């Protein structure tokens, strides 16, 4: 029961996991709030109304 | 088809043709579509009173509290319905509504009584 | 045409008209279908009559409009109905189009619950085998301390006020999003006059 | 002390089942249903005799006699009254336990009204509810029609009794109340028409003696078995009958002159029986007869 | 087919002659009338008292079309049509 | 107490089985430890934002 | 459904969901009985857990599961 | 006529009329038998006959015959704990060497009763669905419920065409 | 007890030793012809595992599976030499036999 391989899975796999470490965003970075907007400017989500 | 994570659940898998509602009592995946596959159907609900103005539902308790003992789920609807049945405590939003629809006629009251009284 | 015998289908049978034309052997005996090649349709027509209008090769019910098909004629029923196995003859066999058989299997499943028409009735066996009527399920349960007393089942069911500081503490805590304060709900359901 | 024999004691038992007689034609008549191509075996006179034993064998399991069980009381329990539930809900849910494992007379069914009380299901429910989700051949859920007076007296003028008690007994329960009425009405005909003999070699024969001695109007049977020559059958009628009622006249009128055989039936047709002159003419006839051949 | 119809036709044993043959009764078997044993004809000489010898496994040569239906392996869609009464 | 129906069917059991007793089956709901919402999780268990930026 | 890739709709970029306004008495009396509820059911999960812990060990190593084992044993030899 | 001498065993009947059922002990059941001798008439008749029976009700137990290489014929059976159980089938008829093998080896009526009644309780009459596995397919095929709005149309008050028209 | 191995008592045949500490087993079992309702013989061949290599080419053998594959395709192990190739012993009488014909009679020794 041979298959053929997919290296490039495995390779594409290793790759992305690396580097969501090496370029993992900081708490600094997620958790900033724009106070006047109240969004986040990593992602521009605004925040639920009862935390504003 | 193994899903990532989820559960079983017992839920409502509707049935029937249109404007004809009818749910069949089904222990399922938590992924799985509302009426597909599913581990092992555990009742049945028909919603639509028949000739003697009745609500005929079918649990099948020996293989709930199976099921339930397994880590099923329950979903809000079924949750009722054992309630109605007695097998489970009164669901508070069943009693809440209750509370809501006594209010509602409450107030529908002394409007009507205004309306007799001073016309 | 208006046939005399609507209201007693039963005497068409009995005449002196009815023997003369078919005599002691079923209506259909002498029908024979119309068709191509050797091998029947699988179905009869739908209806031998449209719009007051009749085919050209009516089925044996159609051709004859004396008989009429009611349970209470149960003698023209038991000629589409197998005298050695009890079951009704398909429409291919007799040639009876599918509106007439239709009447027809109304008519004797109308006839045999009646009991005007006699078929096997098997013999079956009790549903339990065991007849003690003493279990809890069909027995009186004895009752709950809560239903004796009317409490109900839980303390939760019924309403209880919140303390004053309770609801202050949701009112600080929901500032500008509050709803009216709701009361304890009426102790039965209102009614209109 | 002294206790009364049920229906299902082997003492009523044998004496009922040497009053149905076993009928190999009867028991085993050609049904009209679907046929298929007998099959044909070469069989020596031991061996055509051993076919006819297992016959008879094969016929005392059809010819069981029912149980007979008194009318069931009706189910009356309130598990709850929830009056939060009160006239949120037009209509009642019915909740039945499908457990398969479980006697059918012993599944919780409870129905959820819309006061909010929760109550046990009653028989009549119950019954229904069980066809529903566990369906029986020959049980309808909505009772035929064939039930009502005038069908089941159209079945009567036929001579299909037989037919009514087979319907019966697999729509109702022997126990429901529209059982007993059925059957009592069918035995009720049979006695006016002195049609005992359809019953005779079938399962429902014990029944109708059985409803006969207990309201003691064994006198149409006790008049068609002599006609019939059936004297021992007619002699243990006589006897259950004193073994039901010790304290009768015909009982104690027994025991007073020690009548045995054909002088149970005097003692019984002049002390209790309400046709006594019919009796006793009926069974003179039958003396005079048996005395002719006996010379 | 007409001379084959009536050759055998004509060579049938019916049920009192094989009663005769064999010396034995020839008990009738019918589904609808249940285990009654049914004696459609008796010899008119002496009756054997000898069994005939119960074989466990005939030897009869079985038409592959009979077995076939018999094993729902058969499918056709011109057989078992709706037809005409005959 | 137990719901209604629970109830009835274990008294049930008790008469099926023989047992003849008039005390109340009961759950012991002492073991649960029911706990406030606002209660503190496990922030060990809990999962971090992914690093796509915006 | 929308997957994770699909762009977020234009007409939505700026709609904003208000909570619904909270009714004090009604708030907390339910707060109370959803913490009542869930004390009870999750007591009667436990029973319900423990009943199917119990019938698979009935059946593995129970006196009438073990019983039959050497019965059978007992009779092979 | 179907080929072969003693047709017969070539049909689903008599191959399911083998009342030799194993059990899960046994794994491998090897035939030795003479072709020739009187005395192994009943060995021969047996691997004829029975053997096509016996593996029909057992497709898990491999059956590998052997001819004429000892001086009788006799069976032996391989059971899963290690145990080999040899059988002498030496002047006995087929019909006794079934008999024998299955009461050492085959499961009693008891068993084979409880087996058949745990699949009765897999096809639930109360449950719905397609015909293959159920009884019924919709609560519209119980009588007394609201029928299927193909055969019986539904009053307008309990379609939701007219619901939304009466309302607005 | 536990194996991963499907078959776990098999007989077949050796039909090559050509390869060390394993024997190449032929087995045979009865396949049911779904039209015919004929059994044929089936052959599969598997690996056994030989310690000794006292498997001759022609003998038959009992294998045992093993709990875990020690090889690619050398799932089984030798259990016992059913019957040794010209050497067969009869199981009955415990003599040894060529054919049909006692080499020792059997009552040699009563
Ligand atoms: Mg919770
Ligand atoms: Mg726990
Ligand atoms: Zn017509």
């Amino acid at each position: 029961k041979k298959v053929r391989p997919r290296l490039i899975a495995e390779l594409a796999r290793r790759v992305r996991a690396l580097r969501e470490q090496l370029n993992r965003p900081r708490d600094s970075q997620l958790y900033a709030v724009d106070y006047e907007t109240l969004t986040r400017p990593f992602s521009g989500r605004r925040l639920p109304v009862r935390a504003w | 088809k193994a899903y990532r994570g989820g559960h079983l659940t017992i839920r409502l898998a509707l049935g029937g043709c249109t404007n004809r509602p009818f749910y069949r009592i089904v222990a399922a995946h938590n992924k799985c579509p509302r009426d597909g596959r599913f581990v092992e159907q555990l009742g049945s609900y028909d919603p639509l009173p028949n000739s003697h103005g009745e609500k005929l539902v079918a649990l099948n308790l020996d293989r709930i509290r199976h099921w339930i003992g397994c880590g099923a789920h329950l979903s809000k609807p079924m949750e009722k319905l054992l309630g109605l049945a007695g097998f489970f405590p009164l669901h508070p939003m069943m009693i809440t509504n209750a509370e809501r629809l006594r209010r509602k006629r409450a107030r529908e009251v002394l409007l009507a009584s205004q309306k007799t009284d001073a016309e | 045409p208006i046939s005399p015998y609507k209201d007693e289908p039963w005497k068409y049978l009995e005449s002196e008209e009815y023997q003369e034309r078919y005599g002691s052997r079923p209506v259909w005996a002498d029908y024979r279908r119309n068709h191509k090649g050797g091998v029947p349709p699988q179905r009869t027509r739908k209806t031998c009559i449209r719009r007051n209008k009749v085919v050209g090769n009516p089925c044996p019910i159609c051709r004859d409009h004396k008989l009429h098909v009611d349970f209470r004629n149960v003698k023209l029923l038991e000629q589409f109905v197998c005298a050695h196995t009890g079951i009704i003859f398909y429409a291919p066999y007799t040639g009876v189009c599918v509106k007439q058989h239709k009447r027809l299997t109304q008519a004797i499943q109308k006839a045999r619950d009646h009991g005007l028409l006699i078929y096997h009735i098997p013999q079956v066996e009790p549903r339990d085998l065991d007849f003690s009527t003493s279990h809890g399920a069909v027995s009186a349960t004895p009752p709950a301390p809560t239903l004796v007393s009317g409490d109900p089942w839980y303390p939760w069911y019924n309403w209880k006020q919140p303390p004053e500081r309770e609801l202050s503490r949701l009112r600080r805590l929901y500032q500008g999003h509050l709803q009216e304060e709701s009361g304890p709900p009426p102790e039965s359901m209102p009614k209109m006059p | 002390e002294t206790k009364k024999p049920t229906f299902m004691d082997e003492e009523v038992q044998s004496i009922l089942t040497k009053m149905t007689g076993l009928n190999l034609q009867k028991t085993f008549k050609p049904a009209i249903q679907e046929l298929k191509p007998p099959t044909y075996k070469l069989m020596t006179q031991a061996q055509l005799e051993e076919a006819t034993r297992q016959a008879v064998e094969a016929a005392k399991v059809r010819l069981k006699m029912p149980p007979v069980l008194e009318e069931r009381v009706p189910i009356n329990d309130v598990l709850a009254e929830d009056k939060i539930l009160e006239g949120t809900e037009t209509t009642k849910y019915v909740f039945t336990d499908i457990s398969y494992s479980i006697p059918h007379r012993e599944r919780f069914i409870v129905v959820r009204e819309p006061s909010g009380t929760l109550r046990k299901a009653s028989w009549e429910e119950r019954d229904r509810m069980i066809q529903v989700y566990f369906p029986k051949e020959g049980r309808k859920i909505l009772t035929p029609i064939i039930f009502k007076e005038e069908n089941l007296r159209t079945m009567y003028s036929q001579d299909r009794h037989v037919d009514v008690l087979n319907l019966c007994f697999a729509q109702f329960e022997p126990d429901s109340t529209e059982y007993i009425k059925v059957h009592h009405k069918t035995y009720e005909d049979i006695d006016k028409r002195g049609k005992y003999d359809l019953l005779r070699s079938t399962r429902y024969f014990g029944g109708m003696v059985w409803y006969f001695v207990n309201n003691k109007k064994i006198d149409g049977l006790l008049i068609d078995q002599i006609q019939r020559d059936l004297i021992d059958d007619a002699t243990n009628l006589v006897q259950l009958y004193h073994v039901l009622h010790p304290d009768g006249q015909s009982a104690q009128g027994a025991k007073d002159q020690a009548a045995e055989g054909i002088n149970l039936i005097k003692v019984f047709a002049k002390t209790e029986a309400q046709k006594g002159a019919y009796i006793e003419l009926t069974l003179q006839t039958y003396q005079e007869a048996l005395s002719r051949h006996s010379a | 087919l007409t001379q084959g119809l009536f050759r055998g036709l004509s060579r049938q044993e019916t049920h009192q002659q094989l009663a005769d043959k064999k010396g034995l009764h020839v008990v009738e078997i019918r589904e609808e009338c249940g285990p009654l044993p049914i004696v459609v004809a008796s010899p008119r000489g002496p009756l054997r008292k000898d069994p005939e010898p119960e074989d466990e496994v005939p030897d009869v040569k079985l038409d592959w079309e009979d077995v076939k239906t018999a094993q729902g392996m058969k499918r056709s869609v011109w057989s078992n049509l709706k037809r005409a009464a005959t | 107490p137990y719901p209604p129906l629970l109830r009835a069917m274990i008294i049930a059991e008790r008469q099926k089985n023989g047992d003849t007793s008039t005390e109340e089956p009961m759950l012991n709901v002492q073991r649960i430890r029911m706990e406030p919402w606002d209660y503190p999780a496990k922030q060990e268990d809990k999962g971090r934002a992914k690093g796509t930026p915006v | 459904r929308k997957t994770r890739h699909d762009p977020l709709a234009k007409s939505k970029i700026e709609r904003v969901n208000m909570p619904p306004a909270v009714d004090p008495a009604e708030f907390f009396v339910l707060m109370e009985r959803y913490q009542h509820y869930r004390q009870t059911v999750r007591a009667l999960r436990m029973e319900f857990v423990s009943e199917v812990q119990r019938k698979v060990h009935e059946a593995r190593a129970g006196v009438l599961a073990e019983r039959k084992a050497l019965k059978d044993a007992a009779e092979h030899r | 006529p179907m080929k072969g001498r003693f047709p017969i065993r070539r049909t689903l009947q008599y191959l399911s009329q083998g009342n030799v059922v194993f059990k899960d002990s046994v794994k491998v059941m090897t035939v030795n038998y003479n072709t020739h001798g009187e005395l192994g008439e009943g060995a021969r008749k047996f691997v004829f006959f029975n053997i096509p029976q016996i593996q029909y009700k057992n497709p898990w137990v491999q059956i590998m015959m052997f001819k004429n290489m000892t001086p009788s014929p006799f069976l032996r059976f391989y059971l899963d704990s290690g145990e080999q159980v040899l059988v002498d089938v030496e002047t006995k008829s087929n019909k006794e060497i079934m008999e024998h093998i299955r009461k050492i080896l085959g499961k009693n009526e008891e068993t084979l009763r409880e087996e058949e009644e745990e699949k009765k309780q897999l096809s639930h009459p109360a449950n719905f669905g397609p015909r293959k596995y159920c009884l019924r397919e919709c609560i519209c095929e119980v009588e007394g419920q609201v029928p299927c709005p193909s055969l019986v149309p539904l009053p307008k008050e309990m379609r939701g065409k007219y619901k939304a028209a009466l309302k607005a | 007890v536990r194996s991963s191995v499907h078959a776990r008592w098999i007989v077949g045949k050796v039909i090559g030793t050509k390869m060390q500490k394993t024997a190449k087993v032929r087995v045979t079992r009865l396949v049911l012809d779904p039209y015919l309702l004929k059994y044929f013989n089936k052959r599969k061949t598997y690996f056994a595992h030989d310690a000794l290599q006292q498997c001759t080419v022609g003998d038959i053998v009992l294998l045992r599976a093993l709990p875990v594959p020690r090889a690619k395709h050398v799932k089984h192990e030798l259990a016992e030499i059913v019957f040794k190739v010209g050497k067969v012993i009869d199981p009955v009488t415990g003599k040894p036999c060529a054919g049909t014909t006692y080499l020792e009679s059997p009552l040699s020794s009563e």
